[PDB]
Order: C-alpha cells, then structure tokens, then sequence
C-alpha cells in the first residue's frame, strides 16, 4: 500500500 | 456535546489514557471535546487529535476496502446473485467513514484553521484538511467527486506553499505533508509522474539539510524520508 | 431493536461480511438481531455469535487491564495525585464491558438456553454463560462478587456434567469448556490445584481417544489440547 | 496470559 503519515 | 461538562485538562488526560488502552474512538471523542472548548491547541494536543482520528478512519478505510472488493467481485461475469446485502453494508461503513471525515473537517473549519497563525500549526491543520478530503475522495463516485478532489488539492497546496516559505526542508511536518500530497497525486489525481517528482525532490532537499540537525532531529527526519523512499521504490 | 426490520438471513450474511472486515461490533449487533428473531441457531450461527462477542469483550477486557494497572500504580506510595480521571475512565470502560456481558447473558436467558436440547448447543450456550459471568467476575469488587463467581461456576458445572455424559473426550466443545473452566479455577476461584487437575485429566482422556478420529477431527482436537498443555506449562 | 477459547 502507499505509505502515508 | 457530551463532553461539554468535562474540564479541558481532564479531556486531554483521558485522551492519553485512551491511547494507552488503544481505545481510539474514545480518544477521538475526548479530543473533539477538547477542541470544542475553543482554545487553540498546543503541539502535543494537535498530535493527539490527529493520532486519534487517523486510527479511527484508518480502520474504517481498511474495512471499506475489504467490502468494496467483495462487492466488485459480485459484479463480475459468472458471479451468483446474492441480493443487496453486500452493497448495503459497504454503504453503511462508507457513510460512517464520511461522517468521521465531516466531523474532522468541521473542527478544522470551526475554528482551528482560522485561529492558527504559526507555520507549525497552520501547515499541520491544512495537511489534515487535505488528508480528510482525500479519504472522502477515495470513496467518492458521484457528481461531487471532482470538487472533493480539488478541495484536497487546494488544502495540500496552501500547506505546501507555507511550508516551503516558513520551514526547513527537514521539518517533519513539511516532510509528512509532502509524503501525503505525493500519495494524493499517485492514488487520487491520476498523476504518478507528479507523485514521483515530488517525493524525489522532497527527499533530496531534506538529505542536503540533515547536516544542520541534532541526533534526535536527524532521527525524526530520516524516519519520514524513508517513507518517501519506500513509495519511490514501489512506484518506480 | 434496530435490526428488527432486517431479514434473518441478511443479518447472518452481514455478520459474515463484518467478520471479514474485522468489524466485530457490527458483527455482534447483526448476530444479536438474528437471535432476537426467535429461531434456534445452527452450529455455524452459534459460532458467529460467539466469535463476535468474544472479540468485542476481548478488546474491552484488554483496555480495562491497561487502565486498572495505571490506577493501581497511582495508589502506590509516592505517586503524585492526578485527580479522579484515571478512576473515572476505568469505570467508563468497566461499565461498557459489563453492559456487553449483560447483553450476552440476556440473549442466553431469553431464550437460547431453554430451547437448546442437543448436547452440542446446550453445552455451547452454558459455556458461554460461564464465560461471561467469568468476565463480570474479573472486574467485580463489591457485595455481589461471590454470587457472580458462583453463577460462573454453576453454569460451567452444568455444561461439564452434560459434556461428560453426552460427548466424547475429544469433542472440541467439551475440550474448550474444560480449558475455560480450568482458567476459572486458576484465575477467579483461587483454586490452582483444581485448575491443574482438570487440565491434565482433560488432556489425558482426549489423548486416549484420538485414535478414533479422522485426520480433520484429529487436527481440531489436538489444537485445543495444545492450549491445555500451554496452560499446564505456565502453571507448573 | 491464561489461554482460553
Ligand atoms: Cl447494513
Ligand atoms: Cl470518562
Ligand atoms: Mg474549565
Ligand atoms: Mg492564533
Ligand atoms: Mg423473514
Ligand atoms: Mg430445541
């Protein structure tokens, strides 16, 4: 999955 | 509001307890109560707010994806008809998710953003506004889809403009904003080249500023830089 | 009830969806609705009911333990006074936990147990009754503590009596009942020797019956036997 | 912790 914060 | 009778400090204390107990819905309700007291939020308080709703909406998004995948399979060639239940329950989760997003956006608009004057608070809140419009965009399928996407873009863009003027390239808020805006480009806006360019430029400019930092700041910044790198490795 | 307008079959279908989405509160509400239709539950339906509430109450119990530990520390020598917040929030979680236990016990009493005539359903429901009185007992501190404990014991004992008469020693319901009753002895009733004796005798009698089983039944039974063994290793 | 099922 795309990494977000 | 059900938290209107509790002291602000008690709400913050209980938010920290709920976090320790991994009770993120409680944590979010306590922090909503704290915001509604009307005073600005400290750095630590802003991060309690974001941690709480990030966990709540994160679980809803994961559940929505599970259900949307089941729903898409049921609409394939050769899939037996099973009635309205899958769609109904996906819709139920979707509606609760949208409600959480609307609640956060409501707190930002009444009145966190308009009172936020320091770069660290203003960029933080505008990143949040971009994030929660992005979560709305992930489930959007109707006439408002384009306006929802543009609301996410506009909030991210205002935050980027301020962060580039007012913050160093290694600032963790700036770095996380850039990470999420690059995800917006890749996942929402159908702009993978923009996503890749942003992540690379953000990473490289941070790399060149690391020498100014203490050991502890270096650890904070490199942690988020590694997330930029992980995305680039996935996307290229 | 909010589920009164939904078909029984649709409630069961959505409970299975909620499980896949790890939405256990939803799963529990759907199965509560299914029970309240008034028809007896199939084997698969009983296990959906138990899975859902086990996950809900399991998270509440874990949160309660975190908070109770913080509370106990605050009452040690040399601990700074922090006000009523820790106790209040432990009480909030405790009250919600008790509410879930009361809801389950209410379903069992109205009217699942009285309609359950086959050993597999009756033992299953009486194990559940013992389990949820045990969870009440874990948080009990008042005048009713002894009666709560005896209610757990009485339900477990009726289930044991039926299981020993009506089920083989390898039956997974019988084995899980014995596992949990041994935990009751160790953790609630201050009877570790009884706990150890029960676990050992249960394990040994199952071991001697494994030869009668198919490969798939052998796997089901040995899985629970290993939990008996793990407890014995912890307790001895 | 004690194992239950
Ligand atoms: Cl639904
Ligand atoms: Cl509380
Ligand atoms: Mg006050
Ligand atoms: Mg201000
Ligand atoms: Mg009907
Ligand atoms: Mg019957």
């Amino acid at each position: 999955v795309n990494l977000s914060i | 509001g059900a938290m209107g009778s509790m002291e602000r400090a008690s709400l913050i204390q209980k938010a920290k307890l709920a976090e320790q107990a991994e009770r993120y819905e409680d944590m979010a309700a306590f922090m909503k109560g704290a915001v509604e007291k009307g005073e600005e939020l400290s750095c630590e308080e802003r991060n309690l707010l974001s941690v709480a709703y990030k966990n709540v909406v994160g679980g809803q998004r994961a559940a929505w994806r599970v259900l949307s995948s089941i729903e898409q399979k049921s609409n394939e060639e050769g899939s037996e008809e099973k009635g309205p239940e899958v769609r109904e329950y996906r819709e139920k989760v979707e509606t609760e998710l949208q409600g959480v997003c609307d609640t956060v956006l409501g707190l930002l608009d009444s009145h966190l953003i308009k009172e936020a004057g320091d770069a660290e608070s203003r960029v933080f809140y505008l990143k949040m506004k971009g994030d929660y419009y992005r979560y709305l965009a992930e489930v959007a399928t109707g006439d408002d889809k384009k306006r929802i996407i543009d609301s996410a873009r506009s909030a991210y863009q205002e935050a980027m403009d301020i962060s580039k003027k007012e913050m160093p390239p290694t600032n963790p808020i700036r770095l996380g904003l850039a990470l999420n805006f690059s995800v917006f480009h890749y996942e929402i806006a159908n702009s993978p080249e923009e996503a890749i360019s942003l992540a690379k430029t953000t990473f490289d400019e941070a790399m060149a500023d690391l020498h100014t930092l203490s050991e502890d700041s270096y650890k904070d910044s490199t942690l988020i830089m590694q997330l930029l790198r992980d995305n680039l490795t996935l996307w290229t």
